[PDB]
RNA sequence: GUUUUCGUUGUUUUUU
C-alpha cells in the first residue's frame, strides 16, 4: 500500500466531492489480483504530495471497454504571494 | 533577436571546446605552468 | 551538475567539496578488485568473509 | 589511360554473371570487352556520350 | 492438401473427396472408401513440396518416382505409418509401398 | 476515384478461361456521428460526451462497392470506419443549434470549434508552409563546383494536390573553365545526367534549329547562343528520337537486358511520364514539353548571364500553407492505397478457394480508424511504421489556458524545414510577409522566426477549378504555343497559368 | 448505500457496486457523487 | 536403391532465387500451375521441377536449363524479392536439396499447446495410425476452487489422491483408474488423448521438479 | 548481469524486457541457428546466409550507427539502441 | 513490528 492515507476514500474505493485534500493522499481506491489467499495488490491513486485543496467533481462513468472509468476533479484557489509574476 | 538566439548558443559551444582544451594546466611549486603530463607550458606565470 | 558548474568551482578548485557532493550526494559506491589482473573479478562474502 | 571494368553484367554465353569485363578504350573511338568465363568479346564505336551500360546495351543489341 | 502415401501427389481434400488420386485411387481406391481409408493413404501432414510440371525428363521425377506419375504438387516427408490392411493390399497387387519420409 | 478498378483474372486449365474478378467503388457516403456503447446501442454523439467519456468526435463513413466479373473463354455500402470531424462544421451537431440547444448540452457558445476531440481530447491542426509547387527556380550555386546555376522545379499534378516528381538542371562549366559552358539535366527514376540537346532530340525535336527556337528567342542575343554553342557542339552525335530514346533509356536507373527492343519505349514513357506531368501526362503534347524546357533553360541562361535578379527564395508570394486538405487528403490517400493493397490481396487468397466473400469478413475498416488515430493523437503525419522521416508535431493539443492563447493557436504556422543549420533568412523578416502574418508574435529561440500567424486580414485560399479559365482565354484570342515564332511574337507575352505555360498573347492590356 | 445522481434528470439514486452503473430514471450514461455528511468551515479571509 | 538415380551434368540445373518469407510455397504453386497453364504453348517453360524445403526457408529452387526460362517464370510474380538473388547449384548438393533428414513408449516428453503445456509426459500408447498418443502425466486440476482454463494462471502440480477428489468436488472403474471429467487417472498421474503435434521427445533435459518427482 | 540489462516496467507490473537482453536473445539465436546448420542440410549459401546474419545481429548489438547500412530495429519500429549509443552522447554515461 | 515501492522513451510546449 502507500504511505499516504485511505480513510478518506469512501466504502466504494472513492471520495466524496467536496472533501479536503492534501498532497500524498489517495483519492482513488483500486486493487489488481495477484497471479498466483492475500492475492490483490495496491493500485491506488495519491495525491500529488505539492498539491491540496478540496475536490470539486467525482465522475464515475464507464469508458468504451465499458468498464468503470472515472474522472476526479480538485481545484483550490491561488492567492497572489511574495515572488508571484505579473505583467502589463 | 535572431543573432542574440544564434550567438548565446555558438557561444556556448566555443566555450566548452575552448575548458575542454585547457582543463587540467595548473601553476606549481615551481611556478612553472605545466599540464597533467608535466609540460611546461610557460616558464613563469604571465612572467610574473 | 552542470559541466560549466564544474568548471567554475574548480577555477575556485574546492576539491574536497566536489569529490565528496559527487560521491555523497550522487550514487557512491564500493566494490572489490583484485590487484593481480587488476579488475574487478573478486568473488566475496562477508560473514563467511 | 586504359580502364579495365570487371563489371556485375551477365554474359549470354557461358551465362555467368560479373563475368563481362567492359574495358573502354576511347584512344580510337573502339570499345573493348571480355569475359574471364568464355573470353566472349563485344566491339562497337564509342562516342563522347558511351557508357558500360550503353556498351552493353549495344552488345544486347548486336548479338541477340 | 494430404500427401499420398504411395505417389506422393498432393491436391486440396475436396479432389481426394471426389476427384482423387490421379495414379494411386486405382490401387488404393482412395475415392471409394471411407475417409478413414483417403486419410491413412493421404496424410494431413507433409513436407518436401515439389512442384512437378514436367516429370518424363525430369531428374527430380526419377528421383521422387513421379516420372510416370501426373505432374504436380509432391510431397517429400510423409510421417506415419500405413496400417496393416492397405499395406497388405499394396503388398498383394505387387505394389511395394516405400515410405518416402526415411 | 483516383484508383477506380481492380483488376484480377484466372487463366485456369485444369480449357483457356480468363475470368477477371474485377472490383469497382461506387460513391462515398458520410454519415453523422452515430456511436455503439459496449451495450450495443448507438446514438449521435456531441463533443461534451467524448470529452466527459474520453471517446473521439467521429463520423461513421460509408463507401460503395462494386464487383464485377468479366469471365471470357480466350457491392454494398460497406462500413469503411468512423472519421474524426472538425467542430461547427456541417457534419457537425453543433454546426446547428443555434445559441440555446448549445446551453443545454452545456456548450460555451464563445468557442468556435476548428479543432478534433479524438479519446475526448481536443486536437488542433497545425499548417504546414510550402514555396509553390511547378515553379521554375534558377539558383547561384557555390562557386566551389561545377554548377553555377541551378534551375529546380517539382513537378506535381494539380489535381490531387499531390507531389509526383522534381527536375533539376545546372549550368555545367566554368566562366572559362570546367572547357564550356555545358548543361547537364537531372531526372526521376534515372543515376547519370544528360546533355540537354539529347533529351531535346528524343522529344522530337532532333535539330538544333527549333532546339535554338524553343530555347532563344532574341537571336540578336549572340552571347546566349556562345553559351548554349558547346552543348550544341556536343549535340552532335545524337540526330534521331530513337538514338537519343535508347541512349536516355541506357540511364534509366532499370533493371540489366532491357535491349533497345523495350528500352527506347521505357525511355519515350520516361519522356512522357515523370517529366513534368503537370504540363501533359498523354502523347501529342510533348511539343508543349519542348516549348517549356526551352523556356525554361532560356531563364536558367539569363541568370547565369546575370541580366536579372536570381529569384529570392524568400519572396513570400511563392511560399504556401497546407491547410488541412491536403494534409487529411495524402494521409487519407496513403491509407486508402493500404487498404486498396490489403484488399486486392485477400481478394487473392479468398478467391483461390473460390468461396463467394461477402465483402463483409474480407474488410477491416480498423486500418484506417487506427491509422488516423495514431498519425492524429501523436501528432506524426504518418504511419505507426513510419515514424522517422514522418513530419510530427502538425497536430498538437490545444491551449485552453486563456482565450486569446487559442485564438492565436488557431493561427498558427509551421516551417518545416528543420533545425539541420542555423542560417538567417529563414528566421528573418521579409517585406513579402506585408499583411500577411503577425510581425510581432513569434515563439523564442530555436522555433522564433520560423513558425507564423494569420495576419488579422489574411485570408488562405481553397483553390478553384481552372478549365473556366482557360475558357476566357480562349474566348480573347489566346495565341498557341505552337504559333510562337521567335521574331513575331518578339514582343508578345507568353501566357501562364496556375504558374505553366498556357499559351501566347500580343496585346495583354486589353484583356 | 452511496448517494449518486444524474446529470440529465436530475435525480438521486443509489448503487451498491452491483447494478451495472446507469441512470436508474432516464438512462443517461453518466452518473455522479453528492457531498459529503461532514461539515464545511471557511475562513472566508 | 536410389543411389544410382544420383544428378549428374546432363540433368537440368537449378536456379535458387529466394522470395518475400512465408510467401515460398505461394511461388512454389505459382510456378507450378504457371508451367502446367505454359506447357505446350508456343512460349513454353523449361523448368522440369520447382520445390521448396522447411530448412532452406525463403529459399526456392527450380530445376531448369537456362536463365531465360527462370527469368520467363519468375516474371509476373510479386512473392519474388526484386533481387534475382540465385546461386548456380553445385552437381553434389542437388540430391542435399531434396533430401528428407524416435518416438517410443515409455519416453519422457513435453506438453506445448492448450492449457497442460510445459509438463511431462512419459508415453503409455500410439494410436495404430499414428497420430494419438495417450501419456502419462502429473493431473492439474483446481478441485473446484475456481470451476463454476489458460495456460499463465496454473498453481504448482500436485500427485492425484482419490480423498482429496472425493472431498472437494468420479467414476471408478479399475484399481486406482478413475475417468473423472474427461481425462484418465491412473496410479494418482494423468492420462488423456495428446496429438502427435502437441508432444516432443527429442532433445529434454528434466528440471529440478522433474528429479524430484521422476 | 540484469544489473545492466534489468525489467522495465511499462505499467506497474507490465514489464517489456530491455532491449539489451532482446538484441542477446536474437544473437544466442542467431549462434544455434549456425549451430543446428551443419548437422543437416547446409548447403554452403545457407551457412554463408545464416553466419552474415548473425555477423549483423552481433555489429548491430555493437553499433547502430553504421554509416552505409540502415539501422535494426524491433517491432515497434523503433531502432535498436546499441551499447555505443548507451555510452556516446551528450547524454550518453560520460556526459551525462 | 520493527520494516517497507513506480516505469520508460519519445514527442511538443513553454520556463532564462
Ligand atoms: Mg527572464
Ligand atoms: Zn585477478
Ligand atoms: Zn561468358
Ligand atoms: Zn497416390
Ligand atoms: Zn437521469
Amino acid at each position: 500500500l502507500k504511505h499516504g492515507t485511505y480513510e478518506k476514500l469512501d466504502e466504494d474505493g472513492l471520495i466524496a466531492p467536496g472533501v479536503r485534500v492534501s498532497g500524498d493522499d489517495i483519492i482513488i481506491g483500486k486493487t489488481t489480483p495477484i497471479p498466483p489467499y492475500h492475492t490483490k495488490r495496491d493500485a491506488s491513486t495519491p495525491l500529488r504530495s505539492t498539491e491540496n485543496g478540496i475536490v470539486d467533481q467525482v465522475l464515475l462513468t464507464t469508458n468504451q471497454e465499458g468498464l468503470k472509468f472515472v474522472k476526479v476533479r480538485m481545484r483550490t484557489t491561488k492567492v497572489p504571494q511574495i515572488g508571484d509574476k505579473f505583467a502589463s | 533577436l535572431i543573432d542574440t538566439a544564434v550567438k548565446t548558443a555558438e557561444t556556448g559551444y566555443i566555450q566548452r571546446r575552448l575548458v575542454k582544451a585547457l582543463e587540467d594546466i595548473m601553476v606549481h611549486y615551481d611556478g612553472t605552468t605545466r599540464n597533467s603530463l608535466g609540460d611546461i607550458i610557460q616558464f613563469l606565470y604571465g612572467e610574473d | 551538475f552542470g559541466e560549466m558548474e564544474r568548471d567554475c568551482m574548480i577555477a575556485h578548485g574546492a576539491a574536497g567539496f566536489l569529490k565528496e557532493r559527487l560521491m555523497e550526494a550522487s550514487d557512491a559506491f564500493r566494490v572489490h578488485v583484485c590487484g593481480i589482473c587488476g579488475l574487478m573479478s573478486v568473488i566475496a562474502n562477508l560473514k563467511k568473509n | 589511360i586504359k580502364q579495365k571494368l570487371e563489371t556485375q553484367f551477365t554474359c549470354l554465353f557461358c551465362n555467368h554473371d560479373n563475368s563481362v569485363v567492359c574495358t573502354l578504350d576511347k584512344k580510337n573511338s573502339i570499345g573493348l570487352l571480355e569475359c574471364k568465363k568464355c573470353n566472349l568479346s563485344f566491339q562497337a564505336p564509342i562516342n563522347s556520350l558511351s557508357q558500360p551500360i550503353d556498351i552493353y546495351s549495344d552488345w544486347i543489341d548486336a548479338c541477340e | 492438401e494430404r500427401a499420398c502415401m504411395l505417389c506422393g501427389i498432393v491436391l486440396p481434400g475436396r479432389v481426394f473427396m471426389q476427384n482423387g488420386c490421379p495414379n494411386c485411387d486405382s490401387v488404393l481406391n482412395l475415392r471409394d472408401s471411407d475417409q478413414a481409408t483417403v486419410n491413412e493413404c493421404t496424410s494431413s501432414s507433409f513436407e518436401g513440396l515439389v512442384a512437378v510440371g514436367d516429370n518424363e525428363h525430369s531428374w527430380v521425377a526419377k528421383w521422387l518416382r513421379v516420372d510416370r506419375f501426373q505432374p504436380g504438387l509432391y510431397a517429400v516427408r510423409v510421417d506415419g505409418r500405413l496400417p496393416s490392411d492397405i499395406v497388405a493390399a499394396l503388398e498383394q497387387y505387387g505394389v511395394y509401398y516405400r515410405p518416402r519420409d526415411g | 476515384w483516383e484508383e477506380p478498378r481492380l483488376i484480377l483474372d484466372q487463366p485456369a486449365q485444369h480449357d483457356n478461361i480468363n475470368k477477371r474478378y474485377e472490383i469497382r467503388f461506387g460513391k462515398i457516403y458520410l454519415s453523422r456521428p452515430t456511436m455503439t456503447e459496449a451495450d450495443g446501442t448507438t446514438h449521435a454523439m456531441f463533443p461534451q460526451e467524448a470529452r466527459l467519456r474520453n471517446l473521439t468526435y467521429s463520423s461513421p463513413v460509408y463507401l460503395d462497392m462494386e464487383k464485377s466479373m468479366f469471365t471470357s473463354i480466350d457491392g454494398n455500402k460497406v462500413h469503411i470506419g468512423k472519421v474524426p470531424i472538425m467542430l461547427r462544421s456541417k457534419f457537425c451537431s453543433l454546426r446547428t443549434l443555434d445559441e440555446v440547444d448549445l446551453y443545454k448540452m452545456k456548450e460555451c457558445p464563445y468557442d468556435m470549434g476548428g479543432y478534433f476531440v479524438i479519446n475526448g481530447s481536443e486536437k488542433v491542426l497545425i499548417a504546414q508552409e510550402r514555396s509553390a509547387a511547378n515553379i521554375v527556380q534558377v539558383f547561384k550555386k557555390a562557386a566551389p563546383s561545377p554548377i553555377s546555376h541551378v534551375a529546380e522545379i517539382r513537378s506535381a499534378l494539380e489535381k490531387g494536390s499531390r507531389l509526383i516528381s522534381t527536375m533539376q538542371i545546372k549550368l555545367y562549366g566554368r566562366e572559362d573553365k570546367g572547357t564550356g559552358r555545358t548543361i547537364k539535366a537531372t531526372l526521376p527514376y534515372v543515376k547519370q545526367d544528360i546533355p540537354i540537346v539529347i533529351v531535346f532530340r528524343a522529344l522530337g525535336v532532333v535539330p538544333d534549329g527549333e532546339i535554338l527556337q524553343h530555347i532563344c528567342y532574341d537571336e540578336n542575343d549572340w552571347q546566349m547562343l556562345e553559351m548554349l554553342k558547346p552543348c550544341i557542339e556536343e549535340g552532335f552525335v545524337i540526330q534521331d528520337k530513337e538514338v537519343a530514346l535508347d541512349f536516355i533509356g541506357r540511364r534509366g536507373s532499370a533493371a540489366l537486358g532491357i535491349r533497345r527492343e523495350k528500352r527506347i519505349q521505357y525511355a519515350k514513357d520516361i519522356l512522357q511520364k515523370e517529366l513534368l506531368p503537370h504540363i501533359t501526362q498523354e502523347e501529342g503534347f510533348e511539343t508543349r514539353k519542348t516549348f517549356f524546357l526551352g523556356y525554361m533553360v532560356n531563364r536558367l541562361l539569363l541568370c547565369a548571364l546575370e541580366r536579372k535578379d536570381q529569384d529570392d527564395r524568400d519572396h513570400f508570394g511563392k511560399k504556401r500553407l497546407d491547410l488541412a486538405g491536403p494534409l487529411l487528403a495524402n494521409l487519407f490517400r496513403i491509407l486508402f492505397r493500404k487498404l486498396t493493397r490489403e484488399i486486392y490481396r485477400y481478394m487473392q487468397r479468398c478467391i483461390e478457394t473460390d468461396r463467394d466473400f461477402n465483402l463483409n469478413l474480407a474488410v477491416k475498416s480498423t486500418t484506417i480508424t487506427s491509422g488516423l488515430k495514431y498519425s492524429l493523437a501523436t501528432g506524426n503525419w504518418g504511419e505507426q511504421k513510419k515514424a522517422m522521416s514522418s513530419r510530427a508535431g502538425v497536430s498538437q493539443v490545444l491551449n485552453r489556458y486563456t482565450y486569446s492563447s487559442t485564438l492565436s493557436h488557431l493561427r498558427r504556422t509551421n516551417t518545416p524545414i528543420g533545425r539541420d543549420g542555423k542560417l538567417a533568412k529563414p528566421r528573418q523578416l521579409h517585406n513579402t510577409h506585408w499583411g500577411l502574418v503577425c510581425p510581432a508574435e513569434t515563439p523564442e529561440g530555436q522555433a522564433c522566426g520560423l513558425v507564423k500567424n494569420l495576419s488579422l486580414l489574411s485570408g488562405i485560399s481553397i483553390g478553384s477549378p481552372s478549365e473556366p479559365i482557360i475558357n476566357f482565354l480562349e474566348e480573347w484570342g489566346m495565341e498557341p504555343l505552337e504559333d510562337y515564332d521567335p521574331a513575331q511574337h518578339t514582343k508578345s507575352t507568353r501566357i501562364f497559368v496556375n504558374g505553366v505555360w498556357t499559351g501566347i498573347h500580343r496585346d495583354p492590356s486589353m484583356l | 448505500g452511496v448517494k449518486y445522481t444524474c446529470g440529465a434528470c436530475a435525480h438521486n439514486f443509489s448503487l451498491n457496486k452491483s447494478d451495472p452503473v446507469r441512470c436508474k430514471e432516464c438512462g443517461h450514461r453518466v452518473i455522479y457523487k453528492a457531498r459529503t455528511k461532514r461539515m464545511i468551515q471557511f475562513d472566508a479571509r | 536403391p536410389q543411389r544410382l538415380l544420383i544428378p549428374t551434368v546432363d540433368d537440368p540445373g537449378i536456379w535458387g532465387v529466394k522470395v518475400r518469407l512465408g510467401k515460398e510455397k505461394d511461388v512454389v504453386r505459382q510456378i507450378l500451375k504457371k508451367k502446367l497453364a505454359r506447357e505446350g504453348t508456343k512460349n513454353p517453360l523449361e523448368i522440369y521441377s520447382a520445390f521448396q524445403r522447411d530448412s532452406f526457408k525463403g529459399h526456392v529452387y527450380i530445376e531448369a536449363r537456362k536463365a531465360e526460362a527462370i527469368n520467363d517464370a519468375l516474371k509476373g510474380n510479386v512473392n519474388v524479392f526484386s533481387n534475382n538473388s540465385k546461386f548456380l547449384v553445385g552437381i553434389v548438393e542437388y540430391k542435399d536439396l531434396l533430401r528428407p533428414v524416435k518416438l517410443t513408449r515409455g519416453s519422457y516428453v513435453r506438453v506445448k499447446n492448450g492449457k497442460f503445456k510445459g509438463d511431462l509426459a512419459q508415453v503409455d500408447e500410439v494410436l495404430e495410425n499414428g497420430l494419438e498418443a495417450r501419456l502419462k502425466l502429473v493431473p492439474r486440476l483446481d478441485y473446484g476452487k475456481d470451476l463454476s482454463y489458460t495456460s499463465k494462471f496454473r498453481p504448482a502440480q500436485r500427485l492425484f489422491s482419490e480423498a482429496e477428489a472425493r472431498v472437494h468436488e468420479i467414476r471408478r472403474d479399475r484399481d486406482g483408474f478413475v475417468t473423472y471429467g474427461g481425462e484418465e487417472y491412473y496410479e494418482g498421474f494423468l492420462y488423456k488423448t495428446f496429438r502427435l503435434q502437441n508432444l516432443i521427445v527429442n532433445s529434454i533435459n528434466p528440471t529440478l521438479n522433474e528429479l524430484s518427482l521422476f | 548481469p540484469p544489473q545492466v540489462r534489468p525489467s522495465i516496467a511499462m505499467d506497474e507490473t507490465t514489464q517489456g524486457q530491455d532491449d539489451l537482453t532482446h538484441k542477446l536473445s536474437d544473437i544466442l539465436k542467431a549462434n544455434i541457428n549456425v549451430q543446428k546448420l551443419e548437422m543437416d542440410g547446409s548447403p554452403q549459401h545457407i551457412i554463408n546466409e545464416v553466419e552474415q546474419l548473425l555477423q549483423f545481429h552481433v555489429a548491430t548489438y555493437m553499433d547502430n550507427d553504421i554509416a552505409g547500412q540502415p539501422q535494426a530495429l524491433q517491432k515497434s519500429g523503433r531502432p535498436v539502441k546499441a551499447i555505443r549509443a548507451r555510452l556516446k552522447g551528450k547524454e550518453g554515461r560520460l556526459r551525462g
